[PDB]
RNA sequence: UAAAUAUCGACUCGAUUGCGAUAGCGAACAAGUACCGUGAGGGAAAGUUGCAAAGGACUUUGAAGAGAGAGUUCAAGAGAACGUGAAAUCGCUGGAGUGGAACCGGAGACAGUUGAU
RNA sequence: ACGUUUCCGACCCGUCUUGAAACACGGAUUGCGGAGUGCUUGUCUACUGCGAGUCAAAGGGUGUUAAAACCUUGCGGCGAA
RNA sequence: GCCGUUGCGACAAGGUCGUAACGAGUAGGAAGGUCGUGGCGGUUGCGUUGAAGGCUGAGCGUAGGCUCGGCUGGAGCUUCCGUCAGUGCAGAUCGUAAUGGUAGUAGCAAAUAUUCAAGUUCGAUCCUUGAAGACUGAAGUGG
RNA sequence: GCCUCUAGUCGAUAGAAUAAUGUAGGUAAGGGAAGUCGGCAAACUAGAUCCGUAACUUCGGGAAAAGGAUUGGCUCCAGUG
RNA sequence: ACUGGAACCGGUACGGACUCAGGGAAUCCGACUGUCUAAUUAAAACAGAGGUGACAGAUGGUCCUUGCGGACGUUGACUGUC
RNA sequence: UUUCUAGCGAAACCACAGCCAAGGGAACGGGCUUGGCAAAAAUAGCGGGGAAAGAAGACCCUGUUGAGCUUGACUCUAGUUU
RNA sequence: AAGCGUUGGAUUGUUCACCCACUAAUAGGGAACGUGAGCUGGGUUUAGACCGUCGUGAGACAGGUUAGUUUUACCCUACUG
RNA sequence: AGUGAUUCUGCGACGCUUGCCAACGCCAGAUCACUCUGGUUCAAUGUCGGGGCGCUAAAUCACUUGCAUACGACUUGG
């Protein structure tokens, strides 16, 4: 339903992969995601598993009001970062598709790198939250579109 | 509108501000004015802090209610193994201050001295000063520390030599050393420099920087307490039971014009881990290495012939045995135990009795300090207590 | 005591310099409906795939949502919340600026754009 | 030219107010909607037809691109005292 | 020098031109508008070889605005003459719909408490079984 | 009031750590209301047996006035059908 | 089953947790029990028993209803209301 | 509790924005004039300022604007007496 | 010459005032009569209630008396780290 | 070899040049009249290729320590 942000530079030696809708913090999947520019895939996956298993941080580099700091985060020049393991597990889903997708076109998997990767806000889920004094108000879930797109390195 | 009574402001605005100490080192802000009539001597010393005794001493001091008279004091005990001199250094003055110079290092620098270039040591190649090493056995390199050595005694106004503690003789878990630069005293450049050129990779006592009955400062990093309130910063008069929203604080911070907070007023922070430097803090005893025939029982006196150590029975709380030679200094010192003092002379001229005073120690508290120690020794507590269950299963 | 007269409330018809989905009746649609109040009563939002469902067979990863191919079609970037698809707001790629505001008028320079029988 | 950099100038609009950049009020942002109208009655002014006249009402006659157009007034309105 | 207003004037024209002086403006009053919008009676044309609508380069006009180019879109639109009007928005704590910074922030802290092994599952602090540890404590968290 | 049996629950988003400020509990040397508008808050007292109990009084009360002593376990003795 | 007494025993202590008024001397107000401003005032405010006064013997008194008619009243001064 | 982490996730408020001294100004400036100055991005606290937010001042005045209540205000009226 | 000090209390809501005591001294003032998103709420200053005077009455009284809800920081800056 | 407010000096040695007279004696020189050339003006740095000697490290995470600590940070060890 959503039209990828970018075009392969040689659709040839390259694989997609897309999600809509997905139920996970639009700003966690995104600096998230941001953090897996231009890593190799099976880089990008080690990553994404040592964020889970709490051996590496995130940075959050633009949504980052109020996170708090810790040591791992030196390692990406900056001072905030977090664990976000959700969108760990949906990047991991995302990345096996495009693996998936990548066998599925005949190309080698050991050679793929992320060349371009996005995350866009998605409509949001409406439900309630009750205040004092008989008020209602919104308490809205913000979820994300995921894109994807490796392409063979020589 | 004028505050209706009087009352001295809360704190001292000049040891501002409370933050935590840059360095865990205590920096040396200032070396003694140099008398080139005196002998040539270092001005500073490295020690830790191993813990706090009392003592008893015969007082002469006259016109005093305690004139001729036994009293009790506290005094902490600072161990002071020797010092090795890794390095000499001069400064030449210039516009804006002293400069370093240069700086000449030892042919032969320890393990340990070279730890403190390293914050992974053991997971490191070691390379440090493995190329400079070579340069003494080389006529080239000879030729540059000759010319270095011709620099600092030609151009240089004060001369510092690098000193280094040894950890390894402590047999504690920290092998990295301590450096620090301490300036030489007494005698012309070119003797000064002479001086620390015969002493590089030497061994330096602390009785040969210190004497007896001498008043030295302190200079270190405080006890830290981290995060903490205005009554307990900044000791402020807590504000009634009644009070909202809480009463350890401070009640009006600032009117309303100038309409900012002023750095004058007191908010939380940081409490302790302050660099501070105490002054005339005297010298009771100083007491050679425990391994050593002469201090075998260098806590004992003449008057107390009980032969012991300085060591408390069970050792010292928190921090181990002193088996090194140490400094009883009076009353406290800053930092919590093990940690590391610098000691350094006196910038005044003491003009006071109690600078020149004797101190004639009768008697040196060695009973436990964890709990409340009934004995000054193990030959004494098992004498008092006779025999246990446990001898006679031994026998 | 009929006719000439009044009246679209009811039934059936014809028109319009009226509105064109926030307009026109509240209601173009399962509208006096959903929902609200004990009750008298109050009362919405909601039009649009395509000529034709031909509404995406089949392969492939995943538990699935979903995605990568494929097919239908003038066209699917018309794919079901589907004609068009604005502004606010937001993400990415590249360039450039970046000392307690930022924007703006006048005058040059640079980059850039454009014209030369 | 709503890009960058320089030199000069440069306070946030609307409003009430003697006086607003105001420590006066409204204004977080964008789309769409949003306020001197209809009619009766006067008056002046401009234009058109006729002119001591002018307009004719209700109505009637006709008219089938028939709610239009066309014809039609002893009398009525205004004017002529 | 150029623009326009005013006065005067020339020319067979609701127009062109010449000439001299002039040009502040709130409330307010007039004039011009081939400025813009929606109808009607007529007139002039364009359109599935792409209308309206939408995004945005080359120009035009003092301005209101307009023309053309490129892309999207798929069925209407338009010149000029009269005449009519539900005819122009930045505000009205304006109506309605949508969306931001705040912000991944405030926060999800009353009622003592859970742990081990296994089962099922793609997946288990939370579902189920067993063992243990606690609670309501018969004016109960029971029936 | 506290603990337990039958019966029923472990449902209150979880993990790590235990900074400041906080909410709710527990203490505090010597002094003892000097705090404060004000003893606000907290502390003090308390069950049962024996003794003792003032002014005043509507003779009913005040009265649990005030204020003292005892209280556990074990082995026995006596009384009460 | 409860009551009284005796010896012995320990230990910081015996209503060993738990449960449960601090006490006294006075002044002002209200007699007391009680009621009240739901959601800022629980009081000295209201009520109260007691006291006094007013009207009413029924063809009456006090009230309600547009009217018809109705309530105190299944009442009758030791009653009824004010 | 706060704190840090995983999951989840609002609201008030918002002309534009946020370092000061003096001056003058609607007589108490974040912006204006002259000076002091001026270096990323952030975490935890804080209550000086934002004449901070909540609400078209419940105080006072005006209005030919009301309403509750009172009476020796004006004009009427149920009822009652004759 | 403002570097540094200029106190503990009884009464009163009090600012003031007065007294007791110590003291080197018991100096005077500003900062929105500094300081309520710092507290408190004793006073003032709603609605309940009482008295005196005033008023025919409802009601009035810088006359006295009693009881009477003190909200929000997570934003910018400043300050503290 | 000297200079300490770090570069700059003096002395050599070796290279590459550098003056005047015969003498404008002799060759060459011109872009049409000027529009950014000194008629290739000078500097600063980045990067990519060839060579000449020349060198063969560290932080950081994760564990650990407790003198430190809200989290970062700090102090230790392999």
């Amino acid at each position: 339903k959503v039209h990828y942000s970018r075009a392969p530079e040689n659709s040839t030696k390259s694989c997609k992969a897309r999600g809509s809708d997905l139920r996970v913090h639009f700003k966690n999947t995104h600096e998230a995601a941001m953090a897996l520019r231009g890593m190799p895939l099976r880089r990008a996956q080690a990553f994404l598993n040592h964020v889970k298993e709490h051996k590496e941080i995130v940075p959050f580099r633009r949504f980052h009001g109020g996170i708090g700091r810790a040591a791992q985060t030196k390692q990406w020049n900056t001072t905030q970062g977090r664990w976000p393991v959700k969108s760990a597990d949906f990047l991991l889903d995302l990345l096996k598709n495009a693996e998936s997708n990548a066998e599925y076109k005949g190309l080698d998997v050991d050679h793929l790198v992320i060349e371009h990767i996005n995350v866009q806000r998605a409509a949001k889920l409406r439900r309630r939250t009750y205040r004092a004094h008989g008020r209602i108000n919104p308490y809205m879930s913000s979820p994300c579109h995921i894109e994807v797109i490796l392409a063979e390195k020589e | 509108s004028h505050r209706k009574f009087s009352a001295p402001r809360h704190g001292h605005m000049g040891f501002t501000p409370k933050k935590r100490s840059r360095t865990y080192r205590g920096r040396i802000k200032a070396f003694p004015k140099d008398d080139k009539s005196k002998p040539i001597h270092l001005t500073a010393f490295l020690g830790y802090k191993a813990g706090m005794t009392h003592i008893v001493r015969d007082v002469d001091k006259p016109g005093s209610k305690v004139n001729k008279k036994e009293v009790v004091e506290a005094v902490t005990i600072v161990e002071t193994p020797p010092m090795v001199i890794a390095g000499v250094t001069g400064y030449v003055d210039t516009p804006q201050g002293p400069r370093a110079l240069t700086t000449i290092w030892a042919e032969h620098l320890s393990e340990e001295a070279r730890r403190r270039f390293y914050s992974n040591w053991a997971k490191s190649k070691k390379k440090a000063f493995t190329k400079y090493a070579k340069k003494w056995q080389d006529e080239d390199g000879k030729k540059l520390i000759e010319a270095d050595f011709a620099k600092l005694k030609k151009y240089c106004s004060s001369i510092r030599v690098i000193a280094h503690t040894q950890m390894k003789i402590l047999r504690r878990r920290q092998k990295k050393a301590h450096l620090v630069e301490i300036q030489v005293n007494g005698g012309t450049i070119e003797q000064k420099v002479d001086w620390a050129r015969e002493h590089l990779e030497k061994q330096v006592q602390v009785d040969t920087v210190f004497a007896q009955d001498e008043m030295i400062d302190t200079i270190g990093v405080t006890r830290g307490h981290g995060f903490k309130g205005v009554t307990s910063r900044w000791h402020t008069k807590k504000l009634p039971r009644k009070t909202h929203k809480g009463l350890r604080k401070v009640a009006c911070i600032g009117a309303w014009h100038p309409s900012r907070v002023a750095f004058t007023v007191a908010r939380a922070g940081q409490k302790g881990f302050h660099h501070r430097t105490i002054i005339n803090n005297k010298i009771y005893r100083i007491g050679k290495s425990a391994l050593t025939e002469e201090g075998k029982n260098n806590g004992s006196t003449e008057f107390d012939l009980t032969q012991k150590t300085i060591t408390p029975m069970g050792g010292f709380p928190r921090y181990g045995i002193v088996n090194q030679d140490y400094i009883m200094l009076r009353g406290a010192v800053l930092g919590p135990k093990k940690r590391l003092i610098t000691l350094r002379k006196s910038l005044i001229t003491q003009t006071k009795r109690v600078a020149h005073e004797k101190i004639n120690l009768k008697w040196i508290d060695t009973s436990s300090k964890t709990g409340h120690g009934r004995f000054q020794t193990t030959a004494e507590k098992r004498a008092f207590m006779g025999k246990l269950k446990r001898d006679f299963l031994a026998e």
